[PDB]
């Protein structure tokens, strides 16, 4: 098995920690959802190839511009996250996260991931967003942003229901192998 | 880690660690507060363990089996003795606070009502200055340590066999040399996340909400200072590159 490194980046409310926790445990915790994620080395087999995929979170590093880049050395794939219930987290993707990741991780594939896709058809979410002249991020808005920033691809998932979670990490492993 | 502390923090939460007949006697808000305090102590136990792998397994193993130059080993593991001292002392205080809170006749049933005072002490005065200086030095030497590791693994056969040998056990799967270094660098930015969530469930006693609010402010001040004090060192950097 070859060793590959994955780092997840994105704003504080994007759900990156929950996404890593659910994948590494293969479950949405029923008793206690951890506040933080240390690291994890996933044994993944994708398209006939065995990979050890080391997983890292940047949560807590969002306000610290000189500590945060220390998470980037030798990264093989970036998951760039936004929350579908937060159109503001999508707007920070092109002019904050993308120039940073292209600078410290040149030539590393970026997968743009829309998290919390279950909230797209949630009544409370739609009501709260409508009070600020907003609506949940549409699938075409996610794809267009991914296309614009030169992302390897665009994917959606829900850490709450686990839908799309396995596919995101299997595709990330394939991106790290290219 | 030692067996006693490992078993005390083996459960996924405080609600699963204590006896269910003890859990039943508490309100949901106390349970939510205790689950986050348990995660803070559990992750501190794991962080101290990461520092022991770096000092005892890697650093001392290299000095004893490879007879490598002490200046090379220091470049691979900067400040590990100072970091171990700071966090082992902090962990000792957290574990003693839990131990004092145990019910008589129990080694697992406890409620920690007064964490804020301990966090204020850790993140203020001389201990905070020492944490600031040590992480400023560590995080400034982080990239250099990784490049030194990668050079040694590629060109030195006995070093490669040493690493492959000591990292073969399954319990070391997430704890290679580079992984330990990033785990230590990322530790300090976990504290505001843990403290903010403990604070969210600590409004019942006004003295405690105030202490946790002060602790949260001290941790953020420390982090801002560490972040401002970082300048990445590079082996073979020239003075001209530095002053430009
Ligand atoms: N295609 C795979 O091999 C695969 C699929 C889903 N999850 C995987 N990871 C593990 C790590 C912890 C939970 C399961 C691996």
């Amino acid at each position: 098995a070859i060793r590959k490194k994955l780092v997840i980046v994105g704003d504080g409310a994007c759900g990156k920690t929950c996404l890593l926790i659910v994948f590494s445990k293969d479950q949405f915790p029923e008793v206690y959802v951890p506040t933080v994620f240390e690291n994890y080395v996933a044994d993944i087999e994708v398209d006939g190839k065995q990979v050890e995929l080391a997983l890292w979170d940047t949560a807590g590093q969002e306000d610290y511009d000189r500590l945060r880049p220390l998470s980037y050395p030798d990264t093989d794939v970036i998951l760039m996250c936004f929350s579908i219930d937060s159109p503001d987290s999508l707007e920070n993707i092109p002019e904050k996260w993308t120039p940073e990741v292209k600078h410290f991780c040149p030539n590393v594939p970026i997968i743009l991931v829309g998290n919390k896709k279950d909230l797209r058809n949630d009544e409370h979410t739609r009501r709260e967003l409508a009070k600020m002249k907003q609506e949940p991020v549409k699938p075409e808005e996610g794809r267009d942003m991914a296309n614009r920033i030169g992302a390897f691809g665009y994917m959606e998932c829900s850490a709450k229901t686990k839908d799309g979670v396995r596919e995101v990490f299997e595709m990330a492993t394939r991106a790290a192998l290219q | 880690s030692m067996e006693m502390d490992e078993k005390d923090f083996a459960a996924d939460s405080w609600s699963l660690a204590v006896d269910s007949s003890f859990l039943q006697q508490h309100k949901k808000e106390v349970m939510k507060q205790q689950d986050v305090i348990y995660e803070l102590i559990q992750t501190e136990l794991h962080h101290v363990r990461t520092l022991k792998i770096m000092t005892r397994l890697f650093r001392t193993g290299m000095l004893e089996e490879l007879h490598l130059e002490p200046g090379v080993v220091q470049g691979l593991f900067p400040c590990v003795d100072e970091l171990s001292d700071i966090h082992t002392r902090f962990l000792s205080q957290l574990l003693e606070r839990r131990r004092q809170a145990l019910c008589p006749g129990s080694t697992r049933n406890f409620v920690i009502h007064r964490l804020g005072d301990l966090l204020i002490s850790q993140f203020s005065g001389p201990s905070a200055e020492q944490m600031c200086k040590t992480y400023s030095e560590f995080c400034s030497r982080h990239s250099k340590a990784l490049k030194l590791y990668k050079e040694l693994y590629a060109r030195d056969k006995r070093f490669q066999q040493f690493i492959r040998k000591v990292t073969r056990p399954a319990v070391l799967k997430r704890h290679g040399v580079q992984e330990c270094i990033l785990l230590v660098t990322q530790r300090i930015t976990k504290y505001p996340l843990l403290i903010s969530r403990i604070l969210q469930h600590s409004h019942g006693i006004e003295e405690e909400r105030q202490d946790l609010t002060t602790a949260l402010g001290l941790v953020k001040e420390l982090l801002s200072n560490v972040d401002e004090g970082i300048y990445q060192l590079e082996k073979g950097a020239r003075l001209q590159e530095i002053y430009n």
